[PDB]
């Protein structure tokens, strides 16, 4: 709606992307986490922080 | 010997000595651990993200 260039602004944080559920990661395991690589191969919803 | 020597004493031979002749016996094996071993000085430090 704004115009923006390549808007980092989404409606809705999207549910299924590509037909697809998009991961959902807490902060806290991300944080825990050390294969970091390939969970980020494909891209995830951090929650559970501000 | 014969004549000025009046009493002797005898006892079991040693076993520290070993004739000449069997110089094998004494070949023995010792182990060296590889020179590429590193030993660990730092300690373990265990924490948590949560």
């Amino acid at each position: 709606r704004f115009g923006f260039r390549d808007s980092p602004f989404c409606t809705s944080l999207p549910r299924t992307i590509m037909g697809n559920d998009v991961r959902r990661i807490s902060y806290n395991v991300f944080s825990m986490m050390e294969d970091i690589d390939d969970v980020i191969s494909e891209g995830f919803i951090l929650y559970d922080a501000y | 010997s014969k004549m000025n020597v009046s009493y002797r004493l005898y006892i079991k031979t040693p076993a520290c000595l070993l004739p000449l002749s069997d110089y094998m016996r004494a070949q023995h094996d010792y182990v060296s651990p590889s020179s590429s071993r590193v030993y660990i000085k730092d300690p373990a430090v265990v924490y948590t993200r949560s």
